[PDB]
């Protein structure tokens, strides 16, 4: 059973533990946001805005720093900074949850504002570190370990996304179960301890996987941040894969979510918790099946053809969504159609995203991958920021139809731009 | 997200009466609302149920038919119309919400309670 010691499985374990810690972290942040502060749209809105803006402005420099330094060093640097930030913030959660009642009651004033600024800043640092580590490990290490065998690379990406989805659906359940059985303070203590132990394990694990893959080793004073930012963006514009990334960034502006807890608008309206649980489970299962579908389609049709098929599937499913919303309380039929539509739009979106990830990992000169992926994430979060602004501009329940129409339109635009890329790079169907 | 209900009191047996639950922080069309009875000397019992998504009711077996429940999204409230009130109906009514919260973090929220008594 040498598969247990092969760098493949070791890397899957590393990504799995990192994602598990991150998902516990995000669920705990949401529990803080809701238990202390009421279900207020603007708190979550400003949280998302701060995170998205910081990653937007820092993606190019993060990618440049990833590319310039050694893969090993940047890998554990990002890992350690992420884990220390999450541990410190888990300690802060311990203190605040142990002070929930009297913070709400005895001493009003700026204490809530101070704790919320601290939570958002440390969460933003943690998410920046998560973006850095995701870029470096996924892109560079996956492409190098997979080598020139592109089927193995596709399997790598697909199984990574499956692990991501299974974590996203299980970790919130585990954190909720333990927190209910104990107390929020116990939940936060457990999360902090688990992040610590996972930090140690993943440090050792990255050291191990580095050994087994020798190919990784071969590889105003603020003027230089702007020069690097401009150089990275212009390099990304010249990259022939620009259209696919642009369309993916468009696809990340959809309002039909049910993806995670930090990003959601059904809860913004106020839907019941059981329905959200069922929708999240269906979305996770459908995303896993979508990864399977992308694996199956890449072998039969071309990679660009696979992306195009995913695009048509996703677009037609959102056509089903817009038919559902356009139909004349509300009948159960319309809501059921909208729910099935978002669930199958999920499979379309994930097949498309795996395809675009494959293109990005494939068509880079390998001297520039970090910067290209960093600006890719910056664009993704830029259109996520516009998504957040659009949500902010329409709190009213009597705007959901317009919001859905806008999201479908932007999805269509993204797939049209990917279609332009397909025409450019094939000229054959 | 505190909720308040009013309209309790005393009516002759076999009469009719109407409790009105007014809710503020949460929708009363996207969350399962139910009613419970708190009779003296015994623990609480289930009255009726409105589903979260559809307008379908799940009245209790013992009191089925003779109770009616209806939600109103415009006024942001839910109603119970009572008919043919019997002496065993004397109890304290609790307006509640089940399964409100996160995708995987949700609770049950309760009202202050109103006294409804039946005399013969």
């Amino acid at each position: 059973a040498d598969y247990l010691t092969s760098a493949k499985f070791l890397l899957y374990l590393g990504h799995s533990l990192s994602t598990w810690g991150d998902r516990m972290w995000h669920f705990a942040v949401s529990v803080f946001l809701v238990e202390l502060y009421g279900n207020s749209l603007l708190l979550t809105a400003v949280y998302g805005l701060v995170v998205a803006g910081s990653v937007l402005v820092l993606g190019a420099i993060i990618g440049d720093w990833v590319d310039k330094n050694a893969r090993l060093k940047v890998a554990q640097t990002s890992l350690v900074v992420q884990n220390v930030s999450v541990i410190l913030c888990g300690i802060i959660l311990m203190m605040v949850f142990l002070h929930k009642h009297e913070l709400l009651t005895m001493y009003h004033g700026w204490v809530l504002t101070s704790c919320y600024i601290l939570i958002i800043t440390i969460a933003n640092i943690a998410n920046l570190a998560s973006t850095a580590t995701a870029i470096t490990i996924q892109r560079d290490w996956i492409v190098v370990v997979a080598g020139e065998d592109r089927s193995k690379l596709a399997n790598m990406n697909a199984t990574i996304r499956r692990i991501d989805q299974l974590t996203n659906i299980l970790a919130p359940m585990a954190v909720g179960q333990i927190m209910t059985f104990g107390s929020p303070v116990i939940g936060c203590g457990f999360i902090s301890g688990w992040n610590l132990v996972s930090m140690c394990v993943e440090y050792v694990l990255l050291w191990k996987v580095y050994q087994k893959t020798p190919a990784l080793a071969v590889k105003s004073q603020m003027a230089e941040p702007f020069r690097t930012f401009r150089d990275g963006w212009v390099s990304y514009y010249n990259q022939p894969v620009f259209l696919a990334g642009m369309g993916l960034a468009f696809l990340y502006m959809t309002v039909l979510g049910f993806d995670c807890i930090t990003t959601g608008y059904a809860y913004t309206q106020g839907l019941s918790g059981s329905i959200l649980s069922i929708l999240m489970g269906a979305s996770a299962i459908t995303g896993i099946m979508g990864t399977v579908a992308f694996t199956w389609l890449r072998r039969k049709c071309g990679l660009v053809r696979t992306g195009l098929i995913s695009g048509l599937a996703q677009l037609s499913c959102l056509i089903l969504c817009v038919i559902s919303v356009f139909m004349p309380s509300v009948p159960i039929i319309s809501v059921s159609l909208l729910f099935a539509g978002v669930i199958a739009a999920r499979i379309g979106l994930w097949s498309f995203d795996l395809t675009v990830t494959q293109l990005l990992q494939e068509n880079v000169i390998e001297s520039e991958r970090g910067i290209i992926n960093g600006v890719q994430n910056s664009m993704n979060y830029l259109l996520d920021l516009l998504h957040f602004i659009m949500v902010i501009l329409a709190p009213n329940p009597e705007a959901f139809g317009l919001l859905v129409l806008i999201s479908v339109s932007f999805v269509a635009m993204g797939h049209i731009m990917y279609f332009r890329f397909a025409q450019n790079t094939l000229g054959n169907k | 997200v505190q909720l308040v209900e009013s309209g309790g009191g005393l009516v002759q047996a076999g009469g009719s009466l109407r409790l009105s639950c007014a809710a503020s922080g949460f929708p009363v069309a996207w969350n399962e609302m139910r009613w419970y009875r708190q009779a003296p000397g015994k623990e609480r019992e289930w009255v009726a149920a409105i589903a979260s998504i559809g307008v379908t009711t799940y009245y209790a077996d013992s009191v089925k038919g003779r109770f009616t429940i209806s939600r109103d999204n415009a006024k942001n409230t839910v109603y119970l119309q009572m008919n043919s009130l019997k002496p065993e109906d004397t109890a304290v009514y609790y307006c509640n919400v089940k399964d409100y919260g996160m995708a995987f973090w949700y609770y049950d929220y309760w009202g202050q309670g109103t006294q409804v008594t039946v005399s013969a």
